[PDB]
């Protein structure tokens, strides 16, 4: 096509969907994680995250509005990588990125995993 | 705003 | 902090999020304009725009599964406009520039109005 | 990935 396009347009997008996850609005979901609860938006899991992705699109699961993973889920790795999605950046550190790599794959966040095991290769 |  | 960013993330967010558009999928509302409907996320208006980011956080307004617009705002020119928000590119033409702008304006897009009061000052 |  013959379009322009503003190169700040996407990032723009997801720091305010973050400003609404931060103040709670329009969130349409929990995620259980052992004892802890994250709210979030179904279209931003879905996005980042194929389990959410394959999670939201069922016909019956589609319609919940509390999801609970699986017991072995570490939350802070959980929440780390629930950041991530809203804002493109990976608190990973010595102590966290065996957690980390290992939510990512059960999430499904196939970047996560790649730069996780690089990062784990180097050490 | 850019030619993409 | 400390974190790493990865570049492609938001952009990759955005695709996935028109892929969602396109399918219908998680679709929360539907946009009213003269006789046109156009199905999408509340959380992506929002983001992309001062109008729809003020009637959604409206205590009784946030739960409206329709919206109808000011019957002076033409169906093509908001086409154009939620396009934008879901890619990032902008159709602007010789023959819509004056709708686009008056859409844009009307929805609170305050970079796509500048570039069209640009293009307009450049002819 | 960068460091931002
Ligand atoms: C694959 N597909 C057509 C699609 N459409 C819409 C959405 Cl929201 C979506 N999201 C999704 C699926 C798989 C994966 C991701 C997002 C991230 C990832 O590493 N794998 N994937
Ligand atoms: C201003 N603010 C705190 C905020 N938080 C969350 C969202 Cl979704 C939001 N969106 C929004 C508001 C105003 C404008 C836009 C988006 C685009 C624009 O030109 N003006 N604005
Ligand atoms: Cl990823
Ligand atoms: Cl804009």
């Amino acid at each position: 096509d013959s379009c322009i396009q503003f190169t700040r347009h996407a990032s723009d997008v997801l720091l305010n969907l973050n400003r609404l996850r931060s103040r709670d609005i329009l969130t349409d979901v929990v995620i259980v994680v052992s004892r802890e609860q994250f709210r979030a938006h179904k279209t931003v899991l879905m996005a980042c995250s194929g389990l959410f992705y394959s999670i939201f699109t069922d016909q019956l699961k589609c319609n919940l509005s509390v999801i609970n993973l699986d017991p072995e889920i570490n939350p802070e790795g959980f929440c780390i990588l629930l950041d991530f999605m809203y804002t493109s950046r990976l608190n990973l550190r010595e102590g966290n990125i065996m957690a980390v790599m290992a939510t990512a794959m059960y999430l499904q966040m196939e970047h996560v995993v790649d730069t996780c095991r690089k990062f784990i290769k180097a050490s | 705003w850019v030619i993409p």
